[PDB]
Order: structure tokens, then sequence, then C-alpha cells
């Protein structure tokens, strides 16, 4: 499963793997709400945001993130 | 013009399997046009619900008849917003295209709800197609919308079923 920015893909995988364990084994079992994946998350999201800055879509994404569909 | 479509599907497995499948749906062989997906934000909120925004890139192609009206569109960005409520076993999801919205906006709400009396997760979908840019002839755009809705209904549920399986088989 690739990131839209290829330099972020291996970082995404590591974050996704950590989240997947946390989600199944902790969140759904009501055993945690802490960010136990913060290391993998902040590394990944740093790589993504650096990439998004140069992306034409960024303003449309920023707007979309303010809306509340639910 | 606004066109609303609806569908329902039942997955005969538990909430944890469906909601996990949703977060891990890509890649699968039923969605070959999804080039990438990224998580943009994720946090647990005030009420203990999981809030996730993701960004997908998808390739595509316009039908030939729209050639004199529309230029070549071959890629689209899609936002995907979801809320998981573990106390209720509910997952709400929303998607829409981020670009080409002046030509056509396609919005989808899909809710996954576990029903314990039947030990199944029911998926209700509603999809709205909206456009104020009238290109081309209305009934052909409508046909396109029905075709697209039906294709997505099947791709979505086949992909989900594929991934639920693969995770079941470890
Ligand atoms: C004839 C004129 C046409 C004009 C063309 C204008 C170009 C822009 C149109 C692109 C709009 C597409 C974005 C729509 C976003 C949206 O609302 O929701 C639909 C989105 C994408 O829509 P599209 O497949 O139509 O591009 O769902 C996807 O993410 C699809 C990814 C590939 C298939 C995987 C299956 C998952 C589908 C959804 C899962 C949810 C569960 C329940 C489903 C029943």
């Amino acid at each position: 499963s690739a990131s839209f920015a290829p330099e972020c893909t291996d970082l995404k995988t590591k974050y996704d793997s950590c989240f997947n364990e946390w989600y199944s084994e902790k969140f759904l079992k009501g055993k945690s709400v802490e960010n136990e994946c913060s290391k993998q998350w902040y590394a990944y999201t740093t790589c993504v945001n650096a990439a998004l800055v140069k992306q034409g879509i960024k303003p449309a994404l920023d707007e979309a993130r303010e809306e509340a569909p639910f | 013009m606004v066109l609303l479509h609806k569908s329902t599907h039942i997955f005969p497995t538990d909430f944890a399997s469906v909601s996990r499948a949703f977060f891990n749906r890509y890649p699968n062989p039923y969605s070959p046009h999804v080039l990438s997906i990224d998580t943009i934000s994720r946090n647990v909120d005030q009420e203990g619900n999981l809030r996730t925004t993701r960004l997908l890139k998808k390739s595509g192609k316009l039908p030939t008849w729209v050639k004199p009206f529309l230029r070549g569109i071959t890629e689209t960005w899609i936002i995907e917003v979801s809320v998981v409520n573990p106390a209720n076993s509910t997952m709400k999801t929303y998607t829409r295209n981020l670009d080409h919205t002046g030509i056509m906006k396609v919005e989808e709400y899909t809710t996954y709800q576990f029903d314990s009396a039947t030990s199944s997760t029911i998926a209700d979908s509603r999809v709205k197609f909206s456009s104020g840019f009238n290109m081309g002839i209305k009934s052909k755009v409508e046909d396109w919308s029905r075709t697209k809705f039906d294709e997505n209904v099947k791709k979505s549920r086949m992909g989900m079923a594929f991934v639920i399986q693969k995770l079941e088989e470890a």
C-alpha cells in the first residue's frame, strides 16, 4: 500500500502496523486511548506534510478538513 | 442537478473485523484504480470515538462522449472521513472528491452498524451526485451516475469481503 509520496511509504507501513495492533488489541477492547504510536506517527506525518506542501490539492484538502460531514 | 442513490449490504462478521477491514481495504484486486492512500489526521475525541481523515489518489477515465465538453481527467483526489464508536459498535464514513468538483461532486455516506440480534454488521450507503456545471446532456450524465454508483457498490463490498477474509486467514 503506497503513499502518494514514495519516500513516505515505508514510514506509512510502520505507522499502519502499530495502529493496527493498537486498534484491535487496545482501542476496541476499551484498554487505551493514549497515542502509543506517536513515534511512528510523527515521523510519517512529517514526511507527508513536507510532500503535501508542494501539492496543488493542499488548499482543497485544508478546506475539506474544516467541514463536519457528520 | 442532484441525484441520490442508496444501497444496503450485510456482512456476516463482527464489528472488529469489518472496521479493521475498512482501515486496511487497500490494496485489493477489486479497486485497481486506487494508487495510494494516506492518513492525514487521527485522534480519539471527547466521547472516546476514533476520528480519522485519510487522503486517497485514484486514476480513471472519462467516457468518450464527454470529449467535446470536458478535457482529459485521469486522476482524482478523494477525502475519506470516519468515526468509530467502540461503545456502540458503529462506524460512520464519508468520502468525496477534492478536485473536479466544479464538474461533478460525488459524496458518499456509509455507516457500518453491528446488530447483535443477528451477529452481523449492516452497511447502509447513500451517495449524492451534484453538479451545477451542465456538461453534457442530462440523461447521459444520469446514466453515467447510475452506472458509477452500481460499480462502486460492488467494488466496495467485494473489496471489503476480500480483506475481511485475508485477515481471517491470517
Ligand atoms: C459523465 C460526466 C462525468 C464527470 C466526471 C467528473 C470527475 C469527478 C468524478 C469523481 C468523483 C469520485 C469521488 C467520489 C467519492 C465518493 O463519494 O465515494 C466513492 C469513492 C470514490 O468514488 P469513485 O469510484 O466514483 O471515484 O469510493 C472510493 O474510494 C472508491 C475507491 C476504489 C473502489 C473501492 C471501493 C470503496 C468504495 C466506497 C467504500 C464505502 C463503503 C460503501 C460503498 C457502497
